[PDB]
RNA sequence: ACCUCGGAGCAGAACCCAACCUCCGAGCAGUACAUGCUAAGACUUCACCAGUCAAAGCGAACCUCAAUUGAUCCA
RNA sequence: AGAGUGUAGCUUAAAAGCACCCAACUUACACUUAGGAGAUUCAAUUGACGCUCUGA
């Protein structure tokens, strides 16, 4: 089963997106294009909104 | 390591099987027709 | 000034007029087939039992320039003509009738195993270096 | 017992048949499977559906079918099929009618 | 109903019950050679084609063979891959061999026969080097369809057609600026007295390639003709205008064209120069204009369609207040 | 027993067609994080709601899947 | 003695395309990549050098 979690930007940006991920693997961290910084930056998992 | 003469008549010796084993299996064809 | 009469519209008739403006169409369709037609020149390679064969084809399949190993200018000057050496030495003059029939840019579309081949390679490299680009610009809407 | 099957139609098939003016955009033909194949100027969208890339008329043709290299079912159809053997499928293509565009007298300078 | 097929329907002869025995395209490269062969073949069906379409020499070719295979460096370096061509040599020896027939390809694909002479073609047998002379220095040569700017067209090229009556004639083919069945005559050197062309008669002084600018790339075609016979011939654009059809048309039994060579060339400072003191004109200058994007007919209600269907429509973006 | 969704017959060939008719399935999974932003023109499950495809452009690199779902209000 | 006569294996090909072979990848084949050899029988459409058939 995987989880709906919302990864948030590390460039200090507010820019949240949500993506899936197995509930048994680590903390996800991805490279997603910031639209306020015009640029790939390092998302960082913070919070799981809900199971699916 | 090798050197360039060696490789060469190494060339060489492919070529002229080749030119062997065609002229072989020619007559074997030959044969195989007749 | 009677040399001043221009017409409203001008006619340019050449056939390679909008494509040498990047305007003109090229067909984008044929997607579930090979090769693509999107293109306005295409190199063929076409290497026979003995020979190699390069062309530079317009999409409507006029063979605009060609360079056949089967010439005799070609043929005399090399030891085989279905080697490496040959299709080199065929890129490189198929690179300079190109540059002087104003041919610069061109679609290759190799497939994966001639990709990977040492002769194609060697071709694609000889008309780069003799200022072919293997890639044309895209269109302008 | 029989459960299902309750699925209306998908309303698929030619939008536009042979000899219709088809403006860029235009959906030409919505298919499940590859029916008609996409000719010159014509894209299919991810849904396998025909969309005119250009402006012009609708002509149906029947074409030798030359499958992607990397295709490999249709590259494993082609090693089987026999030597002579030459598959046909129908394309739709879009004979554009107008031209790119015109020069025109702008400035007399 | 089943209408029956007009012909031999595809791969209806070689169906047979023996498909097991039958040989099979082993190789995508084979099989697609086979179905561009089909491709190429005329069907009676629709296709897209219908809406979118000695003794001497070989035995001399076969010793020569002989020696280069019996040179055993060629040999090695063919073996090692690192043998290569003498280019310029390859380039004469093409010239003096197939060079006009591909020279003919080259000008068929231009258009220049359909142009020059309403379909008619011929083979340019006598090579014809032209040259112009940029500097003091060099020379940029015209081959075919090549790319000259009329900076360097500026003054009158060289030309070197090696043979033993000719004339010459530079036409601009699609530089006209009011008719579009029209040519313009650059230069024409009648009765030239064979290699030497300083020679030839003056019928109408060198004029440098004008393209107007934003006009596309022009093709410019150097004519040349061995004349059988001397004959006589017969800044002003009405008098350059010119048909080179009908010029052929009533000099072609004493001339038969052997030689061609052209050039592309677009707009340049040199082309401004032109117009405004060698022609004394405003020059002209033209843009490329795409048609006006299509928009359905509005409908008074367009269900569905988002907000920007009514910018698609409005004409004037800046904001209108009617009677107000 | 069933109630929603999809595929195949009935419904042989544009589209559409019932059944407490015949059979299969779905209520996901996987990969990616540009599965980013915009925008012509079109399709549309016979209404609407909803659902589809998409040129060009900006920005980049140089999605698979038939179904795989649920409006408003309100939290 | 008479007839058909005649491009490397095949070509209503005109010095070409298919064929064919080893090397590497394959158990192997196949594919692919690298390479290899190759002919218009001899003299002026004609005659005579080689093959097949009809006889002794
Ligand atoms: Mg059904
Ligand atoms: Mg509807």
């Amino acid at each position: 089963k995987n989880i709906l979690v919302r990864m948030v930007s590390e460039a200090g940006t507010g820019f949240c997106f949500n993506t899936k991920r197995n509930r048994l693997r680590e903390k996800l961290t991805l490279l997603h294009y910031d639209p306020v910084v015009k640029q790939r930056v390092l998302f960082v998992e913070k919070k799981k909104i809900r199971s699916l | 390591e090798l050197t360039f003469e060696e490789t060469e008549r190494r060339a060489l010796l492919l070529k002229k099987w080749s030119l062997y084993k065609q002229q072989e299996r020619k007559m074997e064809r030959d044969t195989i027709r007749a | 000034v009677e040399n001043e009469a221009v017409a409203p519209e001008f006619t340019n008739r050449n056939p390679r007029n909008l494509e040498l403006l990047s305007v003109a169409r090229k067909e984008r369709g044929w997607r579930t087939v090979f090769p693509s037609r999107e293109f306005w020149h295409r190199l063929r390679v076409i290497r026979t039992q003995h020979h190699v064969e390069a062309l530079v084809e317009h999409q409507n399949g006029k063979v605009v320039v060609s360079a056949s190993t089967r010439e005799w200018a070609i043929k005399k000057h090399l030891y085989s003509t279905r080697n490496v050496v040959a299709c080199e030495s065929i890129g490189r003059v198929l690179a300079q009738r190109c540059l002087e029939a104003g041919i610069n840019f061109m679609v290759y579309q190799p497939t994966p195993w001639e990709a990977a081949s040492d002769s194609m390679k060697r071709l694609q490299s000889a008309m780069t270096e003799g200022g072919v680009v293997l890639r044309e610009p895209q269109r302008i809407y | 017992k029989n459960l299902g099957g309750k699925s209306s139609g998908r309303r698929q098939g030619i939008k536009k048949m042979e000899g219709h003016y088809v403006h860029a955009g235009n959906i030409i033909a919505t298919q499940r499977h590859f029916r008609w194949h996409p000719g010159a100027h014509v894209g299919v969208g991810k849904n396998k559906c025909l969309y005119a890339l250009e402006e012009g008329i609708v002509r149906y043709t029947k074409e030798v079918y030359v499958p992607h290299p990397r295709n490999t079912e249709a590259v494993d159809l082609i090693t089987r099929l026999p030597k002579g053997a030459v598959l046909y499928k129908t394309f739709v293509h879009v004979v554009p009618a107008k031209p790119e565009g015109t020069f025109k007298l702008v400035a007399m300078l | 109903r089943r209408t029956p097929p007009l012909g031999p329907m595809p791969n209806s002869d070689i169906d047979l019950s023996n498909l097991e025995r039958l040989e099979k395209y082993r190789s995508f490269d084979r099989y697609r050679r086979r179905a561009e062969q089909e491709a190429q073949a005329p069907h009676w069906w629709r296709t897209y084609r219908e809406y979118f379409g000695r003794t001497q020499q070989l035995l001399e070719r076969k010793q020569a063979i002989q020696e280069l295979r019996a040179n055993v460096e060629e040999e090695r370096a063919a073996r090692l891959r690192t043998a290569s061509v003498p280019l310029d040599a390859v380039r004469a020896e093409w010239e003096r061999t197939c060079g006009p027939y591909h020279k003919q390809r080259l000008a068929e694909y231009y258009g220049l026969y359909r142009d020059l002479f309403h379909g008619a073609t011929f083979v340019p047998r006598v090579p014809l080097h032209v040259a112009y002379a940029v500097g003091e220095d060099d020379l940029m040569p015209v081959y075919c369809g090549n790319e000259v700017t009329p900076t360097e067209a500026a003054q009158a090229p060289e030309v070197t057609y090696e043979a033993e009556l000719w004339t010459l004639l530079l036409t601009s083919l699609d530089g006209h600026l009011l008719e579009p069945d029209a040519e313009y005559l650059h230069w024409l050197l009648t009765n030239i007295p064979g290699n030497r062309v300083a020679e030839g008669q003056v019928t109408c002084p060198y004029l440098p390639p004008f393209p107007a600018r934003g006009s596309g790339i022009h093709r410019l075609a150097f004519l040349l003709f061995k004349q059988d016979q001397p004959i006589d011939f017969s800044y002003q654009l009405a008098q350059r205008t010119f048909r080179t059809f009908d010029f052929y048309k009533k000099h072609q039994e004493t001339m038969t064209p052997a030689g061609l060579s052209f050039f592309q060339c677009r707009w340049d400072d040199s082309v401004t120069y032109i117009f405004h003191q060698l022609l004394d004109m405003r020059e002209p200058v033209f843009e490329f204009v795409r048609p006006p994007p299509y928009h359905p007919k509005q409908k008074r209600f367009p269900h569905r369609q988002p907000l920007r269907y009514l910018d698609r429509y409005r004409d004037s973006h800046e904001p209108t207040y009617g009677i107000y």
